[PDB]
């Protein structure tokens, strides 16, 4: 009846924070490649900016009991209480750890925590322990639970840092209470259908032409543009988008028909949107809203609408299929369609038509996971070296 | 037992202190010079408006803190499981690591001492011991230092005996007047370092091998814990304690460093008092292991041989020794101790050695006197 927290799962680890008074929801975040430092990530403010929920999912390898672990370092399973946890990055695939090494934040006792490449040693385990008197050593871990993470390495309980202006995730004496939210289960998962958090492009036409951004153009303002382009921009990095869900948990579920998400270019990390005066503009993730940046997938261009379905809790049923299911976006608030500029490689732009075209269904291809990867990277190399470039000529 | 108290007192960081809570926290240090600062105030010592109705604040919190550290340093992990390799043990030790630096233990130790003084009256002026820094404070911090962090580094035991070991060895040799070793901080200080300070030295002996860069510390520790054995206020304990890490250390060093002690030797030993015993053990015991510096032409290869100087003092020293043994009433146990000394250095000296006709110039007896030694 009730679904209870077991090995090979994908979840987010959530804080609460009450900084002058503000009950905000916090994910714990990561970056594998570059920093190895953890950092915050705010979801209260999903509907104003954009949670990066893709460096904050987890997955849960092995729960070992404590006995089983020293046994183990001398020489679909379900999570219990007392039992010492190992967390792998989805993204980097490391491992979150104790990195022993602190930056002093107003305390000397606080130890950092980061993601290790090697699983060997005791500073990658967790141990998990009850929050509530209800719950007690040794019983099944509900989905919806509080928990305290303890590190086998320095004894120091997963902490949120208020004490610095900037909040912090460290190792500390003093305990807080983390909230496990489930992302997706590998094996509740459909082969070829379309899932939350997932790298595509969005083939469009007869040839096939993906939507695309301009190629490098050395100005990132220039390449905020919208466009339909063939050929090897196809297989080129700068035509994936990444489908972000608005709703937290559960946001790796499988997508159904009417489902608001935002499109997010991996490349340049630009939200797709509409302006006012009705046209594609990628902005910023401090910019990118709800209002602007919400848009669902429609079997059909009939005016008729969906209307409103409830978000349950799950995998879901698959509806949206790869190469197959034909789909039309449509702007959540707006109700424009997506469809070709017909302007006359093709080079032809892309609006926002309240009617559109009958030719305006566009196909969905899933991107490999080697890819989105290098993609990401690109993302997160390109920004640091730009930093670095504007700081060198100021 | 330590376990469980270790993670209580990690669970309830509030119990470490203001100093250490972490947050806002001054250190160990700062709060050993708070807590001084405190002791010479008067309104925050005192209640403000002789003992049990007078807290003094300073030197509660100092004894705080060393109890603190004497409570953690105890609860400090064996070596013997550390050695076998006892992950709880070395996660201990690596919390306790973390919640006292190193630095703050050096500075705890090198913090100075306020000595008794002579007045015109002629009454020493003595501290209480009830408001102000104590030995028993230093006894803490060293056995918090031993047991957790360890003295394994040369440089780090010399550096240690520069900064914290020494001037308190000084100290106490100072205060070795007729007058002032009946004080209570002469015997306190004595009790601190003959229980804590020289065992420390005496289980690092190994450490004191390689020390020609520093020769001049250990030249001043030997005559220091010299002087300080030739104390009378000492009790048998501690002179015992003297002798052994007299003993362990002049044994590791090498043969050359102990030249500046042979001379103060060679002016004392031949009075063959009470006094006189351990430098004959220690006499014997250098002697007959570093024969071969001295008979043999090249000596040990690496150490040299000796500068003629210190052959004159080794024919001085057997001569004297054997004429006040001549002279001397026949105590069975003395005698019995002075022949193997005697045959060490006649073993040591070479045959064929010439005796100098040019004596050192302007020999240290006027410097370096009978009473005093000064």
């Amino acid at each position: 009846e009730i679904q209870f927290l077991r090995t090979d799962d994908e979840v987010v680890l959530q804080c609460t924070a009450t900084i002058h008074k503000e009950q905000q929801k916090l994910c714990l975040a990561a970056e594998g490649f570059g920093n190895r430092l953890c950092f915050l990530e705010s979801t209260s403010n999903s509907k104003n900016v954009p949670p990066d929920l893709s460096i904050c999912t987890f997955v849960l390898e092995q729960s070992l009991s404590v006995r089983a672990l020293q046994e183990m370092l001398a020489n679909h399973r379900t999570l219990l209480y007392g039992h010492a946890i190992l967390l792998r990055h989805s993204y980097s695939g490391m491992y979150l750890c104790c990195l022993s090494t602190s930056r002093s934040s107003t305390d000397k006792l606080a130890f950092d925590v980061g993601l290790q490449e090697d699983t060997t040693g005791e500073a990658c385990w967790w141990t998990i322990h009850p929050a509530s008197k209800q719950r007690s050593e040794g019983e099944k871990v509900r989905v919806g639970d509080d928990l305290i993470l303890v590190s086998v390495s320095s004894e120091r309980y997963l902490h949120l840092s208020y004490g610095n202006g900037s909040l912090h995730v460290d190792a500390a004496f003093q305990q807080t209470l983390w909230s496990v939210a489930p992302i997706s289960s590998g094996s509740e998962a459909a082969q070829g259908y379309l899932i939350g958090g997932d790298v595509l492009r969005l083939l469009h036409g007869h040839m096939d032409e993906c939507l695309t951004v301009p190629s490098g153009e050395h100005g990132e303002e220039q390449r905020r543009t919208v466009h339909y382009e063939g050929g090897a921009v196809s297989v080129h990095a700068r035509s994936l988008w990444r489908l972000e869900t608005l709703r937290v948990a559960w946001s790796g579920s499988h997508i159904r028909w009417g489902q608001p998400f935002r499109l997010r270019h991996v490349t340049t990390g630009k939200y797709l949107s509409l302006m006012e005066d009705k046209n594609l503009l990628l902005m910023d993730k401090e910019k990118a809203d709800v209002k602007s940046t919400a848009f669902t997938f429609r079997s059909s261009k009939e005016k008729l609408d969906v209307g409103v379905r409830k978000e349950v809790d799950g995998m879901g049923t698959s509806e949206i299929k790869y190469g197959d299911s034909v789909c039309y976006i449509q702007h959540v608030d707006t109700g424009l369609w997506l469809t070709y500029q017909s302007v006359d490689s093709i080079q032809r732009k892309a609006i926002m038509h309240h009617e559109g075209h009958m030719d305006d269904g566009i196909s969905l291809s899933r991107s490999q996971h080697e890819e989105s990867r290098t993609a990401r990277v690109i993302q997160s190399t390109v920004f640091l070296f730009n930093r670095f470039i504007r700081g060198l000529d100021a | 037992n330590a376990n469980v108290v270790v993670r209580l007192l990690i669970r309830r960081p509030e119990c470490f202190g203001p100093a250490l809570r972490g947050e806002g926290g001054n250190g160990l240090l700062a709060a050993m010079e708070e807590a001084i600062k405190i002791a010479e105030d008067p309104s925050r010592d005192g209640p403000s408006p002789e003992e049990d109705d007078t807290i003094h604040m300073g030197n509660a919190i100092m004894t705080f803190y060393s109890a603190l550290i004497d409570l953690l340093g105890r609860c400090a992990p064996e070596m013997h499981l550390i050695h076998a390799g006892k992950g709880e043990a070395i996660r201990i030790r690596s919390i306790l690591r973390s919640l006292i630096p190193l630095g703050d233990l050096v500075g705890v130790i090198s913090i100075a001492f306020q000595m008794p003084t002579i007045a015109k009256d002629g009454n020493v002026v003595e501290p209480d011991m009830s408001a102000g820094f104590c030995p028993d404070h230093k006894a803490a911090m060293v056995l918090f230092l031993d047991r957790v962090y360890g003295i394994e580094v040369q440089d780090f035991l010399l550096h240690l005996l520069e900064v914290g070991f020494l001037p308190d060895l000084r100290a106490a040799a100072s205060l070795d007047t007729a007058a002032l070793s009946a004080t209570d901080m002469a015997l306190a200080l004595n009790r601190y370092l003959c229980t804590a300070v020289l065992p420390l030295l005496t289980r690092c002996a190994p450490l004191f091998a390689g020390t020609e860069h520093h020769a001049s510390l250990i030249d001043s520790l030997l005559h220091t814990v010299y002087r300080l054995s030739k104390g009378c206020s000492l009790t048998k304990a501690q002179r015992d304690s003297i002798e052994v890490c007299l003993l362990s250390i002049c044994g590791q060093l090498r043969p050359s460093m102990m030249q500046h002690l042979l001379r103060r030797l060679v002016f004392d030993v031949p009075l063959l008092n009470e006094h006189a015993k351990m430098p004959l053990k220690l006499l014997t015991n250098h002697y007959e292991r570093c024969w071969k510096y001295y008979c043999l032409p090249g000596g040990w290869g690496n150490f040299g041989a000796a500068s003629e100087e210190e052959l004159h003092l080794s024919r001085k020293l057997f001569w004297g020794i054997f004429d006040a043994l001549s002279q001397k009433k026949y105590e069975q146990e003395l005698f019995k101790l002075a022949l193997p000394c005697l045959s060490a250095v006649a073993g040591a000296l070479p045959p064929d050695y010439m005796e100098s006709n040019y004596v050192s110039m302007m020999e240290k007896q006027s410097s370096m006197d009978s009473e005093g030694n000064f």
